[PDB]
RNA sequence: UGUACAACGGGGUAUUGUAAGCAGUAGAGUAGCCUUGUUGUUACGAUCUGCUGAGAUUAAGCCUUUGUUGUCUGAUUUGU
RNA sequence: GAAUGUUACCGCAAUAGUAAUUGAACUUAGUACGAGAGGAACAGUUCAUUCGGAUAAUUGGUUUUUGCGGCUGUCUGAUCA
RNA sequence: AUUCAUAAUAACUUUUCGAAUCGCAUGGCCUUGUGCUGGCGAUGGUUCAUUCAAAUUUCUGCCCUAUCAACUUUCGAUGGUA
RNA sequence: GAAACUGCGAAUGGCUCAUUAAAUCAGUUAUCGUUUAUUUGAUAGUUCCUUUACUACAUGGUAUAACUGUGGUAAUUCUAGA
């Protein structure tokens, strides 16, 4: 049987990767494969503009 | 008593409250860190396998 | 009626047999016997006794309860919601590892821009 | 001459507190051997562990007993 | 414990003796009464005191169960016992 | 004044340190590759010296009392050796 | 630019004067008998370990907070799980 709270309902994870290697192999891309594209962005709207915010990447 | 639980795969975490004293002698005398069936408790778990990860007591 | 346990010896101690002793630090003792008690009043020591449960235990006879703490193995295969990923959308971006060519046009073409910026830049600087 | 009795035994139950013997890379340490050690081994060594809740005892006023072994016709006395 | 025919089993009761006693707590009741201060009673419940008669599951005591184990001294060649 | 400062061989070390850090700037050489080079800083790092200190420590000095004249040394009192 | 981590400081300062009579303390000395974060000045070409494939060196790996939401407590600058 299913849980409803539980099992049934699912949620996300608050955040992904802010590491190069941690990107890569979240994705298994390469040791080239453009990391900066492969990045996650985070979309908000302030206001009518709304706006990505992509973090950063570290090492 | 009680029961917080987690599903780490949906990541999903609810409260259950329960009585039925001899649903829960199924747990008492246990470590933490120990398996049991679930259907011992609700049937409503029944196939379930939970594990303990501590808790809260009175006071 | 409750049942009990020898705080010398380790016996279930059933209603009215054996007695309680009890201690000026507000403790608390209990007696199948007088043969315990006794050992008691000699201060003595239980695990240096034999035939106490103590003992059988801190020298291990009869110990058939606990087995072995299990290490899983078992991988993630659970592909969150990673809340700016898009599920659809992230195996998209895990299916297209390859195709590193948009990746290097991408590359060329910001070599462009930064050879056309640096040219500015030495323009507006003469 | 029998769900008879008895002694032995067996089991249970209760008490002690883990038997003698055998082993041990345990052992405070010590002397000796040479193959010298590459834990070198031989030997002395209270004690410690394992075989061991072990062995021992248990009715003499405890229970039981499908076992074993036997026992069961002596004496006297009494009458409306 | 002889004798009453024997012997056995069940049994009546002349008689004689006799034994239960005492208090507190709660309620009543801060009532009755009284100016007030103060301050009750029977019923009812729970416990106890003294005495008595029985028992000994458990607690405790007692141990020649010389049952178990332990220690010294000495004898058994040693050990074992 | 030193067995010193340092050096030097043999070895040892559960193996220490020897920069995977960051801002600002953007420059120069070309065989134009995101090629090669390059600055002003910020941090943190082994050791030496320094400095802010610290620890010990030398000599000398302290009130009333003898109705306290002997004291310390068991278990450190003194010294020595390891 | 909140919160948290990390780095630091929190041993300063301040107050008071109980104890303490060669003990603090003054003044004087030594550290050839030592510690020194720190400021300050200088200071690491050798370190790829069968160091000819072992290889990331345009740079390696794992946690974990803050946060998400789930909860206990009568209560504490309590806290667990996920």
């Amino acid at each position: 049987q299913e849980l409803e709270g539980l099992t049934d309902t699912t949620v996300p994870k608050r955040l992904g990767p802010k590491r190069a290697n941690n990107i890569r192999k979240f994705f298994g891309l390469s040791k080239e494969d453009d990391v900066r594209d492969f990045v996650i962005r985070r979309e908000v709207t302030k206001g009518e503009k709304t706006y990505t915010k992509a973090p950063k990447i570290q090492r | 008593m009680k029961l917080n639980i987690s599903y780490p795969v949906n990541g999903s975490q609810k409260t259950f409250e329960i009585d039925d004293e001899h649903r829960i002698r199924v747990f008492f005398d246990k470590r933490i860190g120990q398996e049991v069936d679930g259907e011992a408790v609700g049937d409503e778990f029944k196939g379930y396998v939970f594990k303990i990860s501590g808790g809260n007591d009175k006071q | 009626m409750k049942v009990e346990i020898d705080s010398f010896s380790g016996a279930k101690i059933y209603p009215g047999r054996g007695t309680l002793f009890v201690r000026g630090d507000s403790k608390i003792f209990r007696f199948q016997n007088s043969k315990s008690a006794s050992l008691f009043k000699q201060r003595k020591n239980p695990r240096r006794i034999a035939w106490t449960v103590l003992f059988r235990k801190h020298h291990k006879k009869g110990i058939t309860e606990e087995v072995a703490k299990k290490r899983s193995r078992k991988t993630v295969k659970a592909q969150r919601p990673i809340t700016g990923a898009s599920l659809d959308l992230i195996k998209e971006r895990r299916s297209l590892k390859p195709e590193v060519r948009k990746a290097n046009r991408e590359e060329k073409l910001k070599a462009n821009k930064e050879k056309k910026k640096a040219e500015k830049a030495a323009r507006k600087a003469e």
